[PDB]
RNA sequence: GGACGGGGAACGAGCCCCCGCGCCCGUACCGAGAACCGACGCAGGUGCUCCUGGGUGAGAAGCCCAAGGCGGCUCGGGUGACCCCGGGCCAGGGAACUCGGCAAAUUGGCCCCGUAACUUCGGGAGAAGGGGUGCCUGCGGUCUUGGGGUAUACCCCCGGGAC
RNA sequence: UAGUAGCAGCGAAGAGGGGUGAGAAGCCCCUCCGCCGGAAAGGACCAGGGUUUCCUGGCAACUUCAAUAGGCCAGGAGUUAG
RNA sequence: CCGUGAGGGAAAGCUGAAAAGAACCCCGGAAGGGGGGUGAAAAGAGCCUGAAACCGGGCGGCUACAGUGGGGCAGGCCCGAA
RNA sequence: UAGGCAAAGCCGCCCGGUGGAUGGCUCGGCUCGGGCGCCGAAGAAGGGCGUGGCAAGCUGCGAUAAGCCCGGGGUAGCCGCA
């Protein structure tokens, strides 16, 4: 009988993981049962090696560096990273929130809103600081927008 | 591909069960006779003057 | 309706851990006519009966009775152990 | 396969009883005249047409 | 129990290892250090037991790149087998 | 399943508790570079039919490593001639080879600049052509995701993420 | 012919020690080395095959070499449903 | 047994009168070998006789300066019991 | 000069291994002559499956399964091929 399918079974590993101590050589021809198999594991001539988990510190060390700003440059670009749509999903939701919290708080008439609200959709602003910066240079506030 | 690879495609289908009649594997299961014995097309038993 | 008895060894363990007697029968006994003839023939009561068709082509039916009785005492009762 | 129906599992049954060679006693009592059966196959070799 | 009649430290070159294939090389110098250990203690081949970290030593870097040298002991034992370590 | 109608009894549930019954057939294993077909323990075909972690990466690409499995695409060793099959390099010349640039070589990703004749006005187009590309130390920006601040957007602080 | 061809090519492969055994490079165990890892390779499973599954024992024949190994041979067993 | 199928389809007889089927001893891991037995005869279960092709050994002739097979004549070596 | 004297190889005989001819044998075939001549819903022929203590095939039989009952013949052996 083979003493590794059993081993394996009982202890929830791998065959490749299980390991048979070679002073059990003996005792592996009288084994029968899976009982027997227990009875040796508990001795502890049968055990399992621990599995590999690839280890992560070289990742994260990397990763702190990227985070800093290393290792993103021309030479290690292939493929596209910046998302267009998700990009302009993101600025309008930013610049249309902005906008409707002013005009529900009443710092903006409606029609100063919808001004706004069109120059935003047609691409006039490049970011919210921007948006911020042209109410604040063309008063359309009573009172300014930090 | 008409020889040896067009051979494996011979592995999962059939054209013919056995007979309950006759017990041969001549039973045409689309068709619904047996080819040997002629049973579930013909109630007398299939059988010709030209055949040995 | 029952061939014979089927004392192997998973037999044997199903009887003194199980409460079941495992016979060879008819192809076509139902469960219901196994479980009516081992009550006939033996007197004892039946709590399930599940059934199978060997690859050798006979029906093989696991009898478990009911929670009064023994299936090895009625092994060694007709000595077919 | 997996699905059977009985009346192949059946015939397959049957060849499974018929594969096997003669036994010893019958060679002894044939006087080493009957060695073979026809029945007898390999299930790699020789197919059964279920 | 074995007890040990002699005992040598030798240091065998493996540079014949890159003369033949490189698909066998490790090998290879497992059966240069056999005939070594068998021409320089007048045994045969089959006499002489390598040890674990021998083996290890010579296939540390796969079975193209053995090493180009070992230093190693030599022991011939009581029953006229002969064992070969790594020197450590 | 519901609704809309007709008929009947004096009982009575889609709610709660409790009782009883559920037959017959399949069920092992392979599921394929050895369990199927191909005369074979066959580099083919069927079935890669459906599913699959980490790093790099545009990527279900390649390369390396998990979980898991394998060393059984079922000969081993020595030698290091020629010759053959597959692969690497080769000064000066650069198609003079050859039916013929066959074969091989060149280019190659991404970002920026730039892009002709012609055209069915859509295209041609990645036309062509040029420049950049590693690692390290800092400074920023645009967002995102939570929590705390008067605080639902903005603003300040804190933790994580992306570019 | 001839103890000759083939047992290469299609991107993996073995080594040390021990055990068993008449007999071990090859079977069993440990250690080292390697290969796959969206897969000629890990999980599931259809058709088809039909006992090849599991256990025990074995090597007259089979496996492109060996064998104490085995999908092989002999004996026994195994598939449970409102 | 072959073909999906209609269909197609082999090879393969003989111990001895009687198992008297080979006791027993030595060797071999085993198939088995030697010795020793049974039988009128091994006719030995691979079983009446047992041809040739083929292969092994013994014997006779030749055999490395001489081009092959068949016939006639002369000779050398070998057999020449019936 | 030739013999002692021989490599590989060639021819002939003998013995052995292989092979299964030959001869002998025959419960088989073939031809011819004579007879006899329908079975099935009272479920036929044919097929599948099963059936033996050890039983794989053939033969027989059919869950009463190499088989059960009755009568006649046949007497002492019998449990088919085996
Ligand atoms: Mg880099
Ligand atoms: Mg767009
Ligand atoms: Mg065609
Ligand atoms: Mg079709
Ligand atoms: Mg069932
Ligand atoms: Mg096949
Ligand atoms: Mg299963
Ligand atoms: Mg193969
Ligand atoms: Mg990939
Ligand atoms: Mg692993
Ligand atoms: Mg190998
Ligand atoms: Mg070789
Ligand atoms: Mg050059
Ligand atoms: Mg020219
Ligand atoms: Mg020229
Ligand atoms: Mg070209
Ligand atoms: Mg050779
Ligand atoms: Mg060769
Ligand atoms: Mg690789
Ligand atoms: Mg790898
Ligand atoms: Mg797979
Ligand atoms: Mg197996
Ligand atoms: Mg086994
Ligand atoms: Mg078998
Ligand atoms: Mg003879
Ligand atoms: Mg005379
Ligand atoms: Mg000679
Ligand atoms: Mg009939
Ligand atoms: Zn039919």
């Amino acid at each position: 009988v083979d003493v590794k399918r059993l081993a394996a079974e009982i202890l929830g590993v791998g065959v490749s993981r299980v390991k048979i101590s070679p002073e059990a050589v003996g005792r592996l021809e009288e084994v029968v049962t899976k009982d027997d198999v227990r009875a040796l594991i508990d001795e502890g001539l049968i055990w399992a090696e621990p599995e590999k988990g690839n280890s992560r510190g070289r990742w994260r060390e990397l990763h702190e560096k990227k985070k800093k700003g290393r290792r993103r440059g021309q030479g290690s670009r292939k493929g596209r990273r910046l998302d267009e749509e998700e990009a302009w999903v993101n600025k309008m939701r930013v610049m249309r929130r902005f906008l409707n919290t002013l005009k529900r708080q009443g710092k903006l008439d409606p029609a100063t809103w919808r001004q706004l609200y069109r120059m935003v959709k047609g691409n006039y602003f490049r970011d919210l600081r921007h948006l911020k910066t042209y109410i604040n240079e063309h008063k359309l506030t009573k009172e300014p927008v930090k | 591909m008409k020889g040896t690879p067009s051979m494996g495609k011979h592995n999962k289908g059939k054209t013919h069960i056995r007979c309950p009649r006759c017990g041969r594997h001549s039973y045409n299961v689309t068709k619904k006779y047996c080819a040997s014995c002629g049973w579930g097309r013909s109630k007398r038993w299939r059988r010709y003057n030209w055949a040995k | 309706m029952i061939k014979r008895f089927v004392i192997t060894e998973k037999a044997l363990r199903l009887a003194e851990r199980e409460n079941k007697i495992t016979i060879i029968v008819e192809r076509t006994a139902t469960k219901k006519q196994i479980a009516d003839e081992v009550q006939r023939l033996y007197n004892v009561k039946v709590e399930k009966v599940n059934t199978l068709i060997t690859p050798r082509g006979e029906k093989k039916a696991y009898v478990k009775l009911a929670e009064g009785y023994s299936a090895m005492d009625l092994l060694t009762k007709l000595g077919v152990l | 396969a997996r699905n059977k129906p009985l009346g192949k599992k059946l015939r397959l049954a049957a060849a499974l009883n018929s594969n096997r060679n003669p036994p010893l006693w019958v060679i002894a009592k044939t006087k080493r005249r009957v060695t073979r059966s026809p029945a007898r196959r390999h299930w790699r070799r020789q197919k059964l047409k279920a | 129990e074995k007890k040990v009649v002699l005992t040598r430290e030798y240091v065998i070159n493996l540079r014949r290892t890159r003369e033949v294939s490189r698909t066998k090389r490790a090998k290879y110098a497992v059966g240069l250090i056999r005939r070594f250990v068998a021409r320089h203690l007048k045994v045969e081949p089959k006499a002489v037991k390598l040890g674990q970290a021998l083996n290890e030593a010579l296939w540390a870097r796969s079975i193209e790149k053995p090493p180009r040298r070992v230093h190693v002991v030599v022991e011939k034992l009581d029953d006229g087998t002969v064992r070969v370590e790594l020197k450590q």
